[PDB]
């Protein structure tokens, strides 16, 4: 019956992520953010990527954990804001969800949406793999090239991460 | 004479330092602690089984605040108020009248089981051993009204057993 | 009479279920608290009866007021007692709590803890024994056998 | 979407637990139970009060070493290549750099304050 | 001595250092190389008839070509 | 019938948790020289049933500063995710043969952490705040070392799939090629499980159970059942991961017997560890974790890199 | 709260999990013993010294009866003195074992609680058979021990002595080079001797830090 | 056996000391420790309370109450 | 000793003995007595897909062996 399920997961992703981006208190922001991260992991897992989405969900999660620790630490009100608490946040949430449902309407019941490109509005079973003989689940080797051919790239990556560590240490020390 | 503690030092022999390292690694005496606990595990436990196997007591235990009487005789109390005069929270209310013969008695002999503290001083003070601590300790009352004993409550409480109290005093009169 | 029959069976079920666990909390002012700790002694187990310590005021069933309730304590006592779910029960444990007792004629001492909270079960003795306190909890379980709440609700 | 089927069934399980918690058993007499408890004293203001933290380096340290976990996780698929010595060289360089970062902030007492 | 101030660190540096040193000397490294080259996911393609190349055989049973044999030979 | 299989996974978790609470109380009683639940019928059983029923009676209540959506949607995420960990568990052939399960274990355990955190936040009574921040502390400490030890233990033989993992657990147990790594892994998972005050600082006597100090009496069943699912969960994951069982081809019941007995003996071992050690300490948890585990773990990681590259023992990671 | 041993208001004005101030607001257990002992007599107000302390149930009685007898110029006969010494040591044993026990409860450590409270149940059996009291033996009048120990009791004390020596060796077996409890508590509560004098500490503190003093 | 089975826990009949008016039974074992010497078995319908269940303390007569709290050694 | 805890352990062990047993019994019931064919990779997926193609029912587990040789 349903077929657009990747697009529908994208719609849920954009709803939660716009309510994220409308800036309420970071508690509710993180709630909508982890909802968005989980359904984005579902998008990329259902699209063909095996582990990369579950990986990035884990990483992004741990980032949001530390972000929650610091928003408990520093930014607290006498009573923090929710989506339905203040005028401006409520207006932004309604208007963002309005633009979302309007795009849903122009994709579903119309032909073409031309805001920045002439996006072909139909279902995303196209384009897709036409049953090619993988036998090794392409993205696994596609990440496994990083230690085979990836000489210079992980050198500068680890070097910049080491510099990131000492940078955080010296900015905290510089009192 | 004194015996102080932690005069000790890490001995610097190689077998000593490698045994301290192996204890640092494997948490060996932590496993010894586990073994001690398992040695109490296979030990048989020591509880009682309450409604069926009650716990022990002593012959000198302090219970009920009941009253005795003579062999087929009068109420043994003679209203001498020594029990109130030693009663530390004054939970002994005594109003006395002589009866219709000329012999002396009471009217009202109330013990406040709330305000009582179960010294035994009214056991030690009663000149004829008329007020006695009972053996049993089961009062457990759903109201506040029904922990204020009147005289007839006390005497019906003391007629629920005497052979009990006679046995405990008969086995305990020489001591005190 | 199938309606009252089925309601009677279900009321017996839930009343058995209420008298089953009954975990209290530990308020425990003075030496009656030491007697509570010896009711947690292994010679008289409470965990034969599913009766567990639970220091939060938010999931205990009965509450044992055990000690000498003073004026500096008593509003905090009721402000613990109230934020506790609708089946709530009080065990007045000890001569201090069941009517004032040994500190009755003094300032700063609440003369009996009926002046703050209601009381289901008084257990006198200073201290109670472990045996007498256990007898009081058994009588409270028999009160929970005597509920007939849901029969009352149906016959209303 | 088989996992989505199972997630839907567990969410229905959770909602029936919510409804059997609130609606069914008995009533809900209010007016003091809603008060916040600490130990028997109504505290100042409320919570959501500015609460300083002890660790400053340890959370960002967690973040960066989680990112380096993310770099290290395709070690199983890497282990089957023709360029074996290069894989071994860059992998040892990654963990050696990671341990250099750890031991650097460990000798520069980054963790010897309010951990 | 230098050992049990923080000795799990000495244990870590020791087993790490032998993990660095140990791939210098081994009899199994080129075995790992030849195994990990000689096992393809992919397909051995044919090629044009030949200019009579004295290699690259015509039947897969023909032992002219480079096969794998040392597996069952330890 | 697929729905029937889902129901026969989510029904035994209820029975497992309730009768395991019975097991905890009675084993801990005979552990501590006293006696367990004995008066209630045959030995205990109907009283843990009564514990579940009694806790469903309790009629909970919402607090004041207690935003209802976050409040009643936190322990739902707790119980649901503590279930949905149990999808790729290879009780002999798992529910969904996913091509990877262990990073999924990591992510859903971290979701259990977040649900604990949001309950401790939106309870909004300052004690759940202190407890939630202590949970953040023991999550900062124990979602790195667990991950890299996992990378090491499946670096040797894994290839991320549990069926190939039970094939690799055939000649010798994987306890023996990695035993001290297994010691560190067991301690880290015992921390992450948030039982066992060997490494638990959430259910204090210094505070009163920092997750849900003042939550409500109703969803305590949700939280309680979620964490004991967490206990059985990581112990079953242990009993799959390191050691295992020679399964009969075309008969799985023997595999179920050996697997289940090993897993529940290690669960009794877990509770037996909880019985005997004191609580532990925030900054001492950081000190112990980092300055004891982490260099030794990295050394084991590089040594299990260098081992199959020097013994040609690389897996057939197809 | 259970870590607040008994009842103890503690206003801690902290910086977050690493403090700034602690304020021991006590007084919630205020009863009025001094006013009541003004309005009574000696023999009647003796159980306020039973009930003032509530673990050392006999030594504080010994203190009060010694105050009255040092006032009154009376030396009791020496069998009462040796029985008073005996119960002083037995009650001191009970108090130290509860101190170890409740510190174990505060720190975690759930089992030595149960072990040593079985031992303390034996102790309360001794008080039962001595005075007919579970926890508050008056039993020490000014004038000495009243209503002396009955026949067949020193057997029980002897058997308790042997078994308790074994049980306290088993407590040293359990804890005491436990790594986690040791390194849990090492460098907290340091007390210099100058401060130990002028802050008015006494007894176990002054034994426990520096000075060699014994009452 | 069903009665003693769902009574509380025990099967340890084999001493059979005495019985009393109200019908109740009193057993005393040698083999157990100090705390499980003696026990009681409550008979049913002693005041018609269906007292197979919900048994009380102080259903015991007082002479056996002194016996069962171990103040003497003989019934 | 442990004599009074083993019924709890046995009942809870059957509570962990059930789910894998019922799982594998359902999977053998769910394909006509054959095991549930897993599919890791694309190659084995296309092999199972031509399996469900050449059975006619579009149910793969029949697997029509040696009958349509001719
Ligand atoms: S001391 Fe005895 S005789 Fe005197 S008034 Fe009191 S009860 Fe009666
Ligand atoms: S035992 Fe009770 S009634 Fe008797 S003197 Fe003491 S407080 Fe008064
Ligand atoms: S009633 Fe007695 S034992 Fe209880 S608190 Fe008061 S003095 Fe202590």
């Amino acid at each position: 019956m349903m077929t657009y399920i990747v697009f529908i997961l994208s719609i849920i992703f954009v709803m939660g992520f716009v309510g994220f981006s409308s800036k309420p208190s970071p508690i509710y922001g993180g709630l909508g953010l982890i909802v968005s991260g989980g359904v984005g992991c579902g998008i990329v897992l259902n699209f063909g990527g095996s582990f990369l989405g579950l990986m990035v969900f884990l990483i992004y999660l741990g980032g949001m954990m530390v972000v929650f620790g610091y928003t408990t630490a520093m930014a607290t009100e006498q009573y923090p804001e929710v989506w339905v608490s203040n005028k401006v946040v409520l207006g932004t949430f309604i208007t963002g969800l309005l633009m979302e449902f309007l795009m849903v309407y122009y994709v579903l019941k119309d032909k073409e949406v031309e805001i920045v490109f002439k996006f072909n509005g139909m279902g995303d079973w196209v384009i897709y793999d036409t049953g090619d003989s993988g036998f090794f689940s392409e993205e696994a080797m596609g990440i496994a090239a990083l230690y085979s051919y990836g000489t210079w790239l992980v050198i500068v990556t680890g070097w910049s991460l080491l510099i990131g560590v000492v940078v955080i240490m010296e900015i905290t020390r510089g009192n | 004479t004194y015996k102080y503690v932690n005069l000790r030092e890490p001995s610097m022999d190689m077998k000593s330092v490698t045994d301290r390292a192996a204890q640092t690694l494997l948490w060996t005496e932590l496993i010894r602690g586990l073994g001690m606990t398992l040695s109490y595990l296979f030990r048989e436990p020591a509880t009682i089984n309450y409604p069926f196997e009650k716990g022990p007591l002593s012959p000198r235990f302090r219970g009920e605040h009941a009253l005795r009487r003579y062999p087929s005789g009068e109420e043994r109390c003679i209203a001498c108020k020594l029990c109130e005069a030693v009663c530390p929270a004054q939970a002994i209310t005594i109003e006395a009248e002589p009866r219709a013969d000329g012999s002396r008695r009471t009217t009202r002999y109330d013990i406040d089981m709330t305000k009582c503290i179960y010294c035994g001083f009214c056991q030690e003070a009663c000149p004829v051993d008329a007020i006695v601590e009972g053996p049993n300790f089961e009062f457990s009352t759903e109201t506040h009204e029904e922990l204020l004993y009147n005289k007839e409550k006390l005497l019906n409480n003391g007629d629920k057993w005497e052979a009990e109290i006679a046995a405990n005093i008969q086995a305990d009169y020489l001591y005190r | 009479s199938r309606g009252e029959y089925v309601v009677a069976k279900l009321d017996d079920l839930i009343n058995w279920a209420r008298r089953s666990s009954l975990w209290p909390m530990t308020f425990g002012l003075a030496c009656c608290a030491v007697e509570m700790m010896h009711m947690a002694a292994p010679r008289y187990d409470m965990d034969r009866f599913g009766v567990v310590f639970r220091a939060s005021p938010r999931q205990s069933d009965v509450m044992i007021v055990a000690g000498t309730l003073t004026n500096k304590m008593a509003p905090a006592l009721r402000k613990v007692y109230d934020q506790m779910p609708e089946p709530r029960y009080v065990v007045s444990m000890g001569s201090c709590a069941n009517g004032g007792g040994y500190y009755h004629y003094s300032y700063s001492v609440v003369r009996g803890c009926d002046r703050i909270v209601p009381v289901d079960i008084y257990v006198p003795g200073c201290p109670p024994t472990a045996e007498a306190l256990l007898y009081g909890i058994l009588q409270l379980q028999k009160k929970i056998k005597r509920e007939k709440r849901l029969r009352i609700w149906y016959r209303r | 979407m088989n996992l989505m089927i199972t997630l839907l069934t567990n969410f229905t399980l959770a909602t029936l637990l919510v409804t059997i918690a609130f609606w069914l058993p008995q009533l809900n007499v209010y007016s003091e139970k809603t008060s916040p408890y600490e130990c028997g004293f109504d505290p100042m203001g409320s919570a959501r009060l500015p609460f300083s933290m002890k660790f400053f380096l340890v959370a960002i340290t967690f973040l960066l070493f989680d990112l380096e976990i993310a770099l290290l996780l395709p070690l199983p698929w890497a282990s089957q290549t023709t360029n074996l010595n290069t894989m071994l060289t860059m992998a040892l360089l990654l963990i050696f750099l990671l341990a250099v970062s750890l031991a650097y902030e460990w000798t520069q007492k980054g963790l010897e304050w309010t951990e | 001595n230098v050992w049990a101030k923080e000795p799990v660190l000495v244990a870590s540096f020791a087993i790490a250092g032998l993990a660095v040193i140990l791939p210098t000397l081994s009899p199994y490294t080129k075995y790992s190389l030849m195994i990990n080259r000689a096992t393809p996911y992919n397909y051995p393609v044919p090629l044009r008839d030949d200019g009579n190349m004295p290699d690259v055989p015509s039947h897969p049973q023909d032992p002219q070509g480079p096969s794998l044999e040392w597996l069952k030979r330890l | 019938m697929f729905m029937i299989n889902v129901l026969t996974l989510i029904i035994p978790i209820l029975l497992a948790v309730a009768f395991l609470t019975l097991v905890e109380r009675k084993v801990l009683g005979y552990m501590q020289f006293r006696k367990g639940p004995n008066v209630v019928g045959p030995y205990g059983l109907l009283q843990p049933i009564a514990d579940a029923i009694k806790l469903f009676i309790k009629e909970p209540l919402r607090p004041a500063t207690s935003s209802i959506s976050m409040f009643i949607l936190a322990p739902i995420l707790a119980l649901t995710l503590a279930l949905t960990m149990w999808i790729p568990l290879p009780m002999p052939y798992p529910l969904i043969n996913m091509n990877l399960g262990v990073l999924f274990m990591l992510a859903m355990s971290s979701l259990a952490v977040y649900s604990i955190l949001w309950s401790g936040w939106a309870s909004n009574s300052k004690y759940a705040l202190i407890g939630a921040l202590r949970a953040v502390a023991q999550t900062i400490s124990y979602e790195v070392t667990l991950a890299i030890i996992l990378l090491s233990v499946l670096l040797m033989n894994g290839s991320f799939t549990l069926s190939t993992l039970i094939i690799t657990q055939e000649q010798v147990w994987l306890i023996f090629p990695a035993w001290p790594l297994a010691m560190m892994w067991f301690i880290s998972t015992l921390a992450e499980t948030n039982r066992a005050p060997f490494d638990l600082t959430e259910g204090e006597s210094e505070l009163v159970s920092g997750f849900n100090v003042e939550y409500a009496a109703g969803p305590f069943a949700l939280f309680f059942m979620a964490e004991y699912a967490n206990i059985i969960m990581m112990n079953i994951f242990t009993t799959t991961l390191f050691l295992g069982a020679f399964h009969n081809p075309y008969m799985p019941e023997l595999y179920t017997i050996n697997f289940t007995i090993k897993s529940l003996l290690l669960s009794i071992t877990f509770l037996w560890i909880r019985a005997s050690y004191p609580r532990f300490r925030y900054d001492q948890l950081m000190h112990l974790l980092w300055k004891n585990f982490l260099p030794l773990t990295l050394a084991l990681c590089m040594w299990h890199v260098s081992l199959p590259i020097l013994l040609s023992s690389i897996p057939p990671q197809t | 709260h259970p870590a607040a041993h008994g009842v103890l208001r503690l206003v801690m004005e902290l910086s977050g999990e690493m403090v700034r101030k602690c304020d021991p607001h006590i007084g919630l257990l205020h009863r009025g013993t001094e006013k009541l002992i003004e309005y009574k007599t000696y023999l009647q107000a003796l159980p306020y010294f039973d009930r003032l302390d509530y673990v050392s149930m006999m030594c504080n009685e010994q203190a009060y009866s010694l105050a009255v007898e040092k006032l009154l110029n009376i030396q009791p006969p020496p069998r009462a003195q040796w029985i008073r010494v005996l119960f002083g040591e037995i009650t001191r044993l009970l108090n130290h074992i509860m101190a170890v026990t409740t510190h174990a409860l505060d720190i975690g450590a759930m089992t030595p609680f149960f072990w040593m409270f079985e031992e303390r149940e034996k102790m309360f059996e001794f008080y039962e058979r001595v005075s007919g009291a579970r926890m508050h033996a008056a039993y020490v009048r000014p004038g000495g021990v009243h209503q002396d120990l009955p026949l067949g009791l020193m057997d029980d004390i002897y058997e308790f002595s042997k078994n308790f020596s074994l049980r306290i060796d088993e407590l040293e077996e359990m804890l005491t080079n436990n790594r986690i409890w040791r390194n849990r508590t090492v460098d907290i509560g340091v007390v210099t001797a100058e401060d130990a004098l002028n802050y008015g500490f006494s007894g176990v503190m002054l034994r426990g830090s520096g000075i060699q003093w014994d009452l | 056996y069903l009665r003693v089975l769902f009574r509380a826990n025990d099967v340890r009949v084999g001493t059979l000391v005495g019985e009393d008016k109200y019908g109740n039974k009193y057993y005393e074992d040698n083999k157990q420790f100090f705390g499980r010497h003696r026990w009681v078995i409550y008979t049913t319908e002693m005041n018609g309370k269906n007292t197979f269940w919900d048994v009380d303390g102080s259903m015991v007569p007082p002479e056996w109450h002194r016996w069962l709290h171990c103040m003497t050694d003989d019934p | 000793m442990w004599f009074e805890v083993l019924p709890g352990i046995a009942v809870m062990g059957v509570c962990l003995f059930i789910p894998g047993m019922a799982t594998a019994r359902i999977h053998r019931f769910s394909n006509g007595g054959r095991e549930k064919r897993v599919a890791h990779y694309s190659y084995q997926w296309y092999l199972m897909e031509r399996d469900r193609r050449v059975s006619g029912v579009n149910r793969y587990y029949v697997s029509k062996g040696l009958e349509n040789i001719d």
